[PDB]
């Protein structure tokens, strides 16, 4: 139940404001900046502020803070979801989210803001559907918004019927400084870019552990997805009844399902790093990277960030394979490797200087984060089985999909 | 070609389960 | 400079002109404006705001701005005085108790120093009941002969039939343009 | 500046009226007190172009509490636009009518809301569901006098599940203040 959705800037100027209820004075935004400054300088800054009886719940964008005032006990989660939908719409309409578009796209921004939410209740958020009634370059609204299917416009015709899938893996690892891994979760993400003719009803089928157990095939390699979050197109009743994944894909690239399950297997990359930090004299970086992944897979663009001293200078890198660059902006040793064959082992021996005078305040120990991205490798073992493309007109679809394995929260706690 | 693994064709349904 | 393009446009007509339509409420002004625009007897509620339309006839774009006669809308006629070339007064001969009020309103609106080039245009509306007067009794009662520097002309128009609107339009066109 | 903008907006060319509307919208966005020209933009409101009517409606909504007295010259326009065959224009008019925080304007807006309540267009029904709640927030007794609760209740018993969800949200908002 937001009161006024506004767009701020990095200096406190309200780039654009659009009140939906009028229950909050338009001059209350002037106190948001001083309140945020007071909160950030005392450690009490929060995305949801409070100006007397008025709360300012907002998120931080690339260059603007999407603040939305409210007064009653509105659903803060609803406000956050509306802000996220607005950010996604802005990203879909404008390729960049900066001040260069707020002062230049006011003609369409006001229309989008007016159409998106009325009286504090958003009603339309489909960027592909919204692109048919509000344009920056108007006919009656499409029947898709009034119709039940509000994510697939009817009458779409293409010369071919190509659906490209993207099974992107997310390897998140939380390795403590003692050498054990605490949080090792794998978050699957099936992102497809559908290009079909008509309103096809895709019937996705994978090698799910629950599906295999129900069929009676609970003995082969089946992914044990603890959490499966389907898109709005996926029918919840069909999935709940017998694990039937039936949904009409939209036109373009979108996130169909987002799997999330834990993993009890050894890490793909083992990072044995040591720190021979002499007191104000020098330091050594005995970093060893052991690839526990399969030797048949190659991790393209391996980037193991090694946080070196913030005041380190005159650095030297004695490594084995891969370029080693020290970035003073990020204050870390960027162990960049282009191609790392599975089972490979690269050894590096860093050595940098240190000022004689000690620092005034502590600097902390940022965790070492690898940036491995191994294509054509599914760690969870989930394999797509079938995709029932059904159309009333009748056509022969050509489904396609690729598996990409990358690093998620692949951090390693330092000593 | 494409970085992250070559795209592969998918089936239509579980042909082995009718 | 050369104005040959203006002469070429005038070879087929260039002047459009404008017009105003004010008067007391329930005076048949909306029905007349609709007949001039469309040509049908449309039923409309009293004009809370105003109506703006155009009339295409005799190569002149007769833009008409219908104005209601509400008490709260009576002082709102000053907004149309900016960039105004014409003025049409619709009389209501079927309301004797409102004739004095209509005359007072016309005199108050006729006492403005900005509307000097706007000629008078009195239209006798509601020409369907036997109680309606002629085209001389209304002029004598309103004292239209005492309007110095005002080109007024009385025309009887029947809302139900539509006769007399053409004569008033022709008179307005002859008053606006002074050519062949 | 202001005189030139008023002269441009009081012209007969649409190519200048659209630019004047855009400049007026940008000046208010830039933080300019443009409420002084509220009666001047009112004349250039009933236009066939849809890109200009939205800007006028937004200016009127943002310039409604500041000049409630000058706002009385827009009820007829809303009434005339609440019957256009295009659903987008009717929905915009319905949305702008409830956004005007004027006590002397919401009284006459009941007839268009009642007409649009049973509209076949789902977008119009969805807009009217939010408009009924917006009107009830301003005048609670006016909504009860107009008898909108009975109409709101039957909206849940209708098709167009988006309209049903909008009606449910409006009923929840009304009952929360009840
Ligand atoms: N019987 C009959 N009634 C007429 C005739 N002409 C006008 N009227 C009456 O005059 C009234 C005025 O109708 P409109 O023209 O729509 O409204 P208006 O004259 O602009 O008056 P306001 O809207 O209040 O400013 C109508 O309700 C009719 O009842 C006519 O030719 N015959
Ligand atoms: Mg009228």
């Amino acid at each position: 139940s937001a009161s006024a959705v506004y767009v701020l800037d990095l200096k406190g100027k309200v780039l654009i404001c659009r009140n939906y209820r009028g229950d909050v004075d338009m001059s209350e935004v002037e106190h948001f900046m001083p309140i945020l400054m007071e909160k950030e300088e005392e450690g009490m800054l929060s995305p949801i502020l409070a100006h007397g009886g008025v709360r300012f719940m907002w998120i931080k964008h690339n260059n603007l803070y999407l603040v939305a005032t409210s007064k009653k006990n509105a659903c803060v989660s609803l406000v956050f979801s509306f802000l996220y939908k607005v950010v996604q719409v802005f990203s879909e309409y404008f390729k960049e989210l900066e001040e260069e578009s707020i002062r230049d796209n006011f003609v369409i921004i006001y229309e989008l803001l007016d159409e998106l939410m009325d009286f504090g209740y958003p009603q339309t958020t489909d960027s592909k559907i919204l692109q048919e009634y509000i344009t920056q370059e108007a006919p009656r609204p499409p029947a898709t918004v009034t119709n039940a299917v509000s994510w697939r416009s009817e009458g779409i015709k293409y010369r071919k019927n190509e659906v490209f899938l993207d099974v992107i893996e997310a390897v998140n690892l939380l390795v403590s400084a003692n050498g054990n891994v605490l949080r090792s979760e794998i978050v699957g993400s099936i992102k497809m870019r559908v290009f079909l003719s008509g309103m096809p009803e895709l019937r996705l089928g994978l090698n799910d552990k629950v599906l295999f157990d129900n069929t009676g095939r609970g003995k082969s390699k089946s992914v044990e997805l603890e959490d499966v979050k389907f898109h709005q197109c996926v029918r919840l009743s069909r999935f709940e009844n017998d694990r039937t994944i039936s949904f009409i894909p939209p036109d373009g690239e979108f996130e169909l399902m987002s799997y999330r399950l834990n993993t009890h297997v050894k890490p793909l990359i083992w990072i044995e790093s040591v720190i021979e930090k002499h007191s104000h004299s020098r330091i050594e970086y005995m970093v060893k990277a052991k690839s526990q992944f399969k030797r048949r897979s190659t991790a393209n663009n391996v980037e193991i960030h090694i946080p070196v001293p913030n005041d380190a200078d005159s650095p030297k890198f004695k490594t084995t394979v891969g370029s080693v660059k020290w970035v003073p902006e990020n204050s870390e040793i960027v162990w960049s490797v282009k191609s790392f064959p599975g089972g490979k082992e690269y050894l590096m021996r860093a050595h940098f200087g240190l000022p004689s005078v000690e620092a005034e305040d502590k600097e902390g120990k940022p965790p070492i984060s690898v940036k491995f991205e191994i294509p054509y490798f599914t760690t969870s073992g989930i394999q797509v089985r079938y995709l029932k493309i059904i159309e009333k007109s009748g056509y022969q679809a050509l489904p396609w999909v690729r598996y990409i394995t990358q690093n998620g929260d692949y951090q390693l706690r330092t000593q | 070609d494409r970085k992250g693994g070559s795209y592969s064709q998918a089936a239509g349904s579980d042909s082995a389960q009718s | 400079g050369n104005i040959f393009a203006n002469l070429f446009k005038g070879l087929f007509g260039k002047k459009e002109m404008r017009i105003l339509m004010v008067g007391l409420d329930a005076a048949g002004k909306t029905t007349i404006l609709y007949k001039l625009k469309l040509g049908e007897i449309v039923t409309t509620i009293p004009t809370i705001g105003f109506n703006v339309e155009t009339v295409e006839y005799k190569n002149i774009s007769f833009t008409v701005w219908d104005v209601g006669g509400q008490d709260k809308i009576r002082p709102l006629w000053r907004h149309y005085f900016q960039n105004t070339q014409g003025l049409i007064f619709v009389v209501d001969s079927n309301d004797r108790e409102r004739v004095n009020e209509a005359r007072e309103e016309l005199m108050r609106m006729l006492a403005e120093d900005e509307l000097r080039d706007a000629v008078l245009l009195v239209f006798a509306n509601k020409q369907d009941l036997p109680n309606a007067m002629n085209a001389a009794e209304i002029t004598d009662k309103l004292g239209l002969h005492s309007l110095r520097h005002r080109n007024w002309y009385i025309q009887a128009t029947c809302a139900t039939s539509g006769d007399g609107l053409y004569e008033g339009l022709d008179w307005l066109s002859n008053q606006l343009r002074n050519q062949k | 500046e202001i005189f030139e903008l008023k002269a441009e907006l009081n012209s007969d060319k649409k190519e200048k009226k659209k630019e004047a509307v855009k400049k007026v919208i940008a000046s208010m966005t830039v933080g300019k007190d443009v409420s002084a020209l509220f009666p001047d933009v009112v004349n250039c409101m009933q236009t066939d172009n849809l890109e200009l009517k939205k800007l006028v409606y937004l200016y009127l909504m943002n310039y409604a509490k500041s000049q409630p007295d000058m706002a009385i010259m827009a009820v007829n326009t809303f009434v005339k636009d609440c019957e256009d065959p295009n659903p987008l224009i009717r929905a915009l008019a319905v949305r702008t009518m409830g956004c005007i925080r004027v006590d002397k304007i919401t009284e006459y807006l009941c007839e268009p809301l009642r007409k649009c309540l049973k509209d076949e267009d789902p977008y119009v029904r969805k807009t009217a569901a939010v408009c009924v709640a917006k009107l009830h927030d301003i005048n609670a007794q006016l909504v009860e006098d107009q008898g909108f609760l009975d109409t709101l209740k039957d909206l849940i018993s209708d098709s167009n599940p988006m309209v049903v969800a909008n009606a449910v949200a409006a009923l929840s908002e009304i009952a929360e203040s009840h």
